[PDB]
């Protein structure tokens, strides 16, 4: 909240999905054309915006853990989660997903399904 | 830029480091040592205080003091000291130069709050400062936002749950029952095999046959008679003057006193217990998640077997329709510091410091909501 970022300008503002990568401490936001590809050593941040009929919008926040990313990565995806939560006026549901056990309705955002890559940015430590 | 400084103070070991390092650079007791009479020459004590390794050291003739007990700091001049020794003499470098992260115990005190902001600002000298709960670090280096975190430390353990970045306060439990408790029963159960250790380099072994040979057992009463009867469990071990030792159950008996304080005749649940009761206290869509997130941090938690004793007794506590998980992080003596060392390192923290215009304009009773 008092929080000056780029990426947290913005975040949820249209209906859509929303998705960053992990990289050395920061934020970084993810082409939209590689939506859905997502490298096993990194760590990543999805968020999801739903139009809601009053007029307000739903958050989904998800923050995906690959099966080899860094602890600076996941730890720094689980907090980047809780200031954008907090960003976000806290309206949105966090959710952990870890490689191997996403839940369905993270997959469900994938039209195509996920496209593991082996590899990713170095830790940041 | 400039790192941070992270150092987490532990009422038996400081952890100390720079944001962005994978481990603390220093790991040393948290002792402050004084002369009792002090010299004028080298090799007399012609310094007026010692920290840490060194103070330890010289213990003939100096005095040790603690000035963290139960993770809480009791004697502020000596914690200061501590302090003073941590940035110049193990991190080497000046305070005013470099944004601090502290950590503290759950449920520390606002006056100990706002004395540590106060002294940072005015002794120090900081241009930005922050304090974090020791257990929501090591939540966040485990890679959650939501779980149960037991941190078993030298001098408390706590069971503090937390939800989607947030401690829930009114959960939060505490067992006065710690490392320096285990030590100081091993000790005792050890000098009734026919042994002696009274003296603390005496103590230093048993805490070392405690890091080194202990273990929790999963069915306590199944594995005693299995000493009983066997030869299996004992393992032996080299003292320092060469003479060699048996230990053979006092193995996992000294451990056992986190699930039963009784044996100390402390008079509180155990750390299964705990676990289950401060769960209790939290809202029902709540205790799913933390049933299936329960972090173990803190050194006292090392010992080989506790996770899967802990997951068989909370199994036994917890609906049968519950998923029940444990936690437990290889580097767990360290997750509260890397924790830190995460945090203080993210380009998003750099706005969430308190700087000194603001504790200038307002005092160290911000540091309460600033830190929240
Ligand atoms: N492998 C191990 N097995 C058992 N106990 C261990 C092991 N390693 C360290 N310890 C014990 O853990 C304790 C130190 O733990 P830790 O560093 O987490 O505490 P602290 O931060 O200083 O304490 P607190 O949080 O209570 O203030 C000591 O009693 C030490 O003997
Ligand atoms: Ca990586
Ligand atoms: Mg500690």
């Amino acid at each position: 909240m008092v929080v000056e970022h780029p990426e947290f300008l913005k975040a949820g503002k249209e209906p859509g999905l929303q998705i960053w990568r992990v990289e050395k401490f920061d934020l970084v936001p993810v082409p939209t054309n590689l939506y859905g590809d997502f490298f096993t050593g990194d760590a990543y941040v999805i968020l999801k915006t739903v139009q809601l009929r009053n007029g307000n919008l739903q958050y989904d926040l998800h923050y995906w853990l690959g099966n080899e990313c860094s602890q600076d990565e996941s730890g720094a995806a689980a907090i980047f989660t809780v200031q954008l939560d907090d960003y976000l006026n806290g309206r949105a549901v966090q959710h952990r997903e870890v490689q191997g056990f996403e839940s369905a309705t993270f997959l469900g955002y994938f039209k195509s399904g996920l496209k593991y890559k082996k590899g990713g940015v170095a830790s940041g430590f | 830029e400039v790192a941070a400084l992270v150092i987490d103070n532990g009422s038996g070991m400081c952890k100390a480091g720079f944001a962005g390092d994978d481990a603390p650079r220093a790991v040393f007791p948290s002792i402050v040592g004084r002369p009792r009479h002090q010299g004028i020459m080298v090799g007399m004590g012609q310094k007026d205080s010692y920290v840490g390794d060194e103070a330890q050291s010289k213990r003939g003739i100096l005095t040790l003091r603690y000035p963290i007990e139960h993770g809480i700091v009791t004697n502020w001049d000596d914690m200061e000291k501590i302090w003073h020794h941590t940035f110049y003499n193990e991190l080497r470098v000046a305070p005013e130069e470099h944004p601090v992260l502290l950590t503290e115990a759950p449920m520390n005190p606002k006056s100990n709050r706002e004395k540590m902001t106060q002294i940072m600002f005015e002794t120090f000298n900081v241009p930005a400062f922050y304090v974090s709960i020791q257990a929501v670090l090591s939540l966040y280096s485990s890679g959650r936002t939501t779980g149960i975190v037991l941190d078993s430390g030298d001098g408390v353990t706590h069971v503090v749950p937390i939800y989607a970045g947030f401690s829930l306060p009114h959960a939060i439990l505490r067992i006065d029952l710690a490392g320096r408790d285990l030590t100081d029963y091993l000790m005792k159960i050890l000098s009734e095999r026919g042994y002696s250790f009274s003296t603390t380099a005496e103590r230093e072994i048993v805490r070392d046959i405690k890091e080194k040979l202990c273990y929790v057992a999963l069915d306590f009463e199944q594995e005693m008679q299995t000493a009983a009867q066997s030869s299996s469990i004992e393992k032996s071990y080299e003292l320092p003057d060469g003479q060699v030792i048996t230990i053979g159950n006092e193995r996992f008996r000294a451990p056992e006193a986190l699930f039963h304080p009784s044996v100390l005749g402390l008079e509180s649940a155990g750390i299964d217990q705990t676990t289950y009761n401060s769960i209790m206290k939290c809202d029902v869509d709540v205790r799913k998640e933390l049933y299936g997130n329960i972090v173990m941090s803190g050194g006292t938690t090392m010992f080989p077997g506790i996770a899967e004793r802990m997951q068989k007794e909370i199994t036994a506590l917890a609906p049968s329709s519950m998923k029940v998980k444990i936690i437990a992080p290889p580097e767990r003596k360290y997750s509260v510091w890397i924790g830190g060392s995460i945090l203080a390192s993210l380009t998003t923290f750099q706005q969430m410091w308190i700087s000194k215009q603001e504790y200038d304009e307002s005092g160290p009773s911000i540091v309460h909501h600033k830190c929240f």
